């Protein structure tokens, strides 16, 4: 708990000189403490990083490279966020279990998109795979046209039986 | 010692901001920030 | 003898002689003890144990083992020291597993505590601590 | 209230009614499945519909065995709806005291594990090892060093499918155990138990025939 | 019987049920009765798809079962509904089914940046100049910057490694 | 994109070690990460 | 094609013998437990036996010492009990 | 080429 004399002091040198900042009377209020004033520095600095979307929008996606992913035969099927479960209860009840290991303990677990995830192991990508090879083999054998000739094979053998 | 547990509070919050500056890599950022925009720095959240 | 971890190790009694200072005597041990509950449902048991009380009932001297580990004679025990009381030989009571009872003080004055409780001729008798494995006070049981 | 009765679970027949509802779903306690769009259809309507080949065939009815349920008694002819208890049954009888022994079970490893406070292997890449549940479950799975083995997994890995039945009945005594892992041997060395191998020790003559 | 009804059951109970068991006095004038449950064990288990142990009170012979079917994952999915008379059970089946088609959606990332780096492999395979390079990143929408950090990255891990 | 662009950087790397200024940006990378993992082993 | 599957007949995991069953069932019905094996005596525990001392001297009766030697249930019991007499101690007959 | 104890690595966080 910072004494109010030194604090302003303090925060006079340290804030204005180096992150150029402006609290407020209450943040003031609030601000007694270092870790106080030092979240919320980190707060106001991480608010003033730039946006997601300022960031697509200096940096957009190309023509050529949109032609390349929808020419890519596979593409992917979003809204799986949209069924993992919603519980609504407490935000401290939910804060402490998640502190602590109730929040795998009874059907309970946390979610976090990955873009890269471990393959070795991983039955679900082992089968995706393996569709995905077999899935190339059929595009192999449509380009080579074998597969237009076995289609007019059981055709004219149904219409001869 | 008035004057030096002074001194020693504002370096340690010195030595603190830097580290927690340095952890988020917000220096990067800062430094453009106050060569261009010093004002104020805000990002549109929506 | 063998000895075994089995509840039940031997299943009948057996006599050896012996001298202990120059006098005679004939060393016997029994298969063991049940209470009536046990017996009931497992009769041989009961056939060893009154194999054991006829046994008893002629002996000049008996002296009644139970485990220290336990921390103090069960009520079985007394109930067996009454019965050789009843009978009219001479008992002695010898707590065994000395060298592994942790707390010998505790167990000592529970023994006491008990022998001072019993009512009959029982509240006379004397408790020994004894070893096998260490052997510790075997003298002193024969001399007793 | 309902605004909207779900139909029947599984009525793609054309003719004939959908199979009890509990074969499908999940429910039990009747035996003679209904439609009511198929009993409000009238019968030369249906007739017209169906045709002799399709009406035989969706009159063939698996006897006494299950069209959903494989390897189970159907419930429409048990003496009760509900179904067999028989396979199903609990793992412990009423009165069976527990006595499982530490069963093993086959394990995929997907790299080569080092054991180094024995000095050696556990088992090499893409290899199968029996070994122990509790061990299995607690530190080879989550490290990913290894999975259990199954005909599925053996697909993925590309590896010739063996259909381990693993726990196919679970034991319930050591000597059921030993009888398991019995079976289990014979299944995997079946060359083991011809008559060649089996008298291979008098492959040519007698030993004490034969000279030094 | 179940201690609570299908729908109300947390608990995972295959087919074990609670059961009274009959035994007469020592004469067979009376008998007594007593029910008798399962052995609920809290299976603390690993699924590769969420890559995090997950653990959730079950019985021996739900054990027994998930390592049949090689995993809790594979276990819960073959369970259905009405089959698996667990909330928690549907729980953990919505966490997986989500996980799973993160895992796919992975994969379908995964082979977009392949075929994209494929076709720019192919576009710039010589080297003539920095400026054709920076007009083929630009061509393909990619930042110098970053580019070289990654480079800089690969090299430091392939240097670790060797 | 991004994941595309780590696994250009890769191969690019592949191909240069198989076979100006932006080499010195490579370079001074590496010493930055270097450091950075000093930092975290220290 | 059209087959059952193999199944037990008998239902409850019984037993078609009640002697296989009273085996299951144990103490209450089978009172006498198996024949004992010799026990694992350790080289710590035979080094303990050859060290430990008589309390007492074991006397070696002056008469002739016979003893009775063969498998399990081939009678030694019974020939035991019909040779010995007890005048002292009524009531010693051996488990038969 | 893998190495383990037969201890080292816990399911649950210690
Ligand atoms: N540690 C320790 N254990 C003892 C001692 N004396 C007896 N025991 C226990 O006695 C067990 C051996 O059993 P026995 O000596 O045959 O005694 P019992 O079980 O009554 O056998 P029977 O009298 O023939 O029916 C050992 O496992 C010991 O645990 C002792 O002095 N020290």
């Amino acid at each position: 708990l910072e004494e109010e004399t030194i604090r302003e002091r303090v925060i006079y040198q340290v804030v204005e000189g180096v992150f150029r900042l402006s609290p407020t009377s209450a943040d003031r209020r609030e601000l007694r403490s270092v870790a106080n004033i030092i979240d919320y520095v980190l707060t106001h600095v991480r608010a003033a990083r730039p946006t997601d979307r300022e960031r697509r929008q200096e940096r957009p996606i190309t023509s050529a490279a949109l032609a390349v992913m929808q020419k890519c035969p596979i593409q992917p099927q979003l809204g799986f966020v949209h069924a993992l479960p919603h519980d609504t209860r407490d935000a401290l009840l939910q804060e402490w279990e998640r502190m602590h290991h109730l929040d795998w303990q009874f059907g309970k677990a946390v979610y976090t998109p990955r873009s890269k995830e471990n393959v070795r192991g991983n039955l679900t990508w082992l089968r995706e795979d393996r569709h995905y090879d077999q899935r190339m083999k059929f595009m192999q054998e449509v380009e080579s046209g074998e597969a237009r000739a076995k289609h007019m094979k059981l055709i004219a053998e149904a219409a001869g039986n | 010692a008035a004057a030096a547990a002074a001194a020693a509070a504002a370096a340690a919050a010195a030595a603190a901001a830097a580290a927690a500056a340095a952890a988020a890599a917000a220096a990067a950022a800062a430094a453009a920030a106050a060569a261009a925009a010093a004002a104020a720095a805000a990002a549109a959240a929506a | 003898n063998r000895a075994v971890d089995e509840k039940n190790s031997t299943r009948d009694p057996v006599e050896l002689p012996c001298s202990y200072k120059g006098r005679k005597l004939k060393l016997i041990d029994t298969a063991g003890l049940a209470r009536h509950r046990y017996r009931a449902d497992r009769d041989f048991i009961g056939r060893i144990h009154g194999l054991s009380v006829n046994e008893i009932r002629f002996a000049h001297v008996v002296i009644v083992v139970f485990d220290a580990t336990e921390g103090h004679p069960n009520k079985y025990d007394m109930a067996v020291l009454h019965s050789v009381a009843a009978e009219g030989r001479p008992f002695l009571l010898c707590a065994n597993k000395w060298d592994a009872v942790l707390d010998q003080s505790a167990t000592a004055e529970a023994i006491d505590f008990k022998i001072k409780r019993q009512v009959r001729e029982v509240k006379y008798s004397n408790a020994v601590v004894v070893s096998a494995h260490t052997g510790l006070n075997l003298t002193l049981l024969m001399d007793q | 209230v309902a605004p909207w009765v779900p139909p029947p679970r599984h009525d793609i027949k054309v003719t004939m009614p959908p199979p009890p509802g509990g074969e499908v779903g999940g429910r039990f306690g009747v035996s003679q499945g209904y439609s009511d769009r198929l009993a409000r259809t009238p019968y030369w309507k249906r007739m017209a519909l169906s045709t002799y080949k399709l009406r035989m065939m969706e009159n063939a009815t698996r006897y006494p065995m299950s069209e959903h349920r494989p390897g189970e008694y159907d419930i429409r002819y048990l003496p009760t709806p509900y179904p067999c208890t028989i396979r199903n049954r609990p793992l412990l009888e009423v009165g069976e005291p527990r006595q499982i022994p530490s069963i093993r079970i086959p394990v995929i490893f997907l790299v080569n594990l080092f054991d180094e406070a024995k000095g050696c292997w556990f088992g090499r890449r893409y290899e199968t090892v029996y070994v122990e549940r509790q061990f299995m479950r607690e530190e080879l799975m989550p490290q990913r060093y290894a999975i259990y083995a199954t005909p599925e997994a053996y697909k993925l890995l590309g590896l010739p499918v063996v259909n381990h039945h693993t726990h196919e009945e679970i034991p319930k005594t050591p000597r059921e155990y030993e009888k398991l892992l019995e079976r289990q041997r014979y299944d995997e060395e079946r060359w083991k138990y011809t008559i060649e191998y089996l008298f291979r020790k008098y492959e040519d003559g007698p030993p004490e025939l034969l000279d030094r | 019987f179940l201690p609570k009804p299908p729908q109300e059951m947390d608990v995972i109970w295959l087919n074990e049920r609670v059961r009274e068991r009959v035994r007469t006095s020592r004469q067979v004038q009376n008998v007594y009765r007593q029910l008798k449950y399962p052995y609920v064990k809290t299976g603390i288990h690993y699924s590769d798809v969420l890559d995090h142990w997950v653990q959730v009170p079950m019985v021996e012979a739900a054990m027994f079962e998930v390592e049949k079917d090689g995993g809790f994952d594979n276990f819960i999915l073959k369970r259905s509904g009405p089959e698996l008379r667990s909330t928690y059970g549907e729980r953990i089946r919505r966490h997986i089914l989500v996980r799973q088609k993160e895992i796919q959606k992975n994969f379908v990332l995964q082979k977009q940046a392949q075929m994209l780096v494929e076709s720019m492999e192919k576009e710039i395979l010589p080297m003539e100049d920095g400026k054709k390079v920076e007009e083929v990143l630009e061509k393909y929408g990619i930042d110098k910057e970053q580019l070289l950090r990654d480079i800089a990255r690969a090299a430091v891990a392939k240097k670790q490694q060797l | 994109i991004d994941m595309a662009c780590a696994m250009l950087g890769e191969r690019l790397l592949d191909t240069v070690n198989a076979s100006a200024e932006w080499q010195e940006a490579i370079a001074m990378h590496v010493e930055e990460i270097e450091a950075e993992m000093e930092e975290v082993a220290a | 094609s059209f087959n059952l599957p193999r199944e037990r007949q008998i239902l409850g995991g019984l037993h078609a013998d009640w002697r296989t069953q009273m085996k299951r069932s144990g103490s209450i019905l089978n009172d006498i437990t198996p024949a004992l094996p010799d026990t694992k005596r350790t080289e710590e525990q035979r080094r303990r036996v050859a060290g430990w001392r008589p309390v007492v001297k074991l006397l070696g009766d002056q008469r002739l010492r016979i003893a009775i030697v063969g498998r399990m249930n081939s009678g030694k019991s019974s020939l035991f009990n019909l040779l010995r007499l007890e005048p002292t101690v009524p009531g010693r007959s051996n488990v038969v | 080429a893998a190495a383990a104890a037969a201890a080292a690595a816990a399911a649950a966080a210690a």
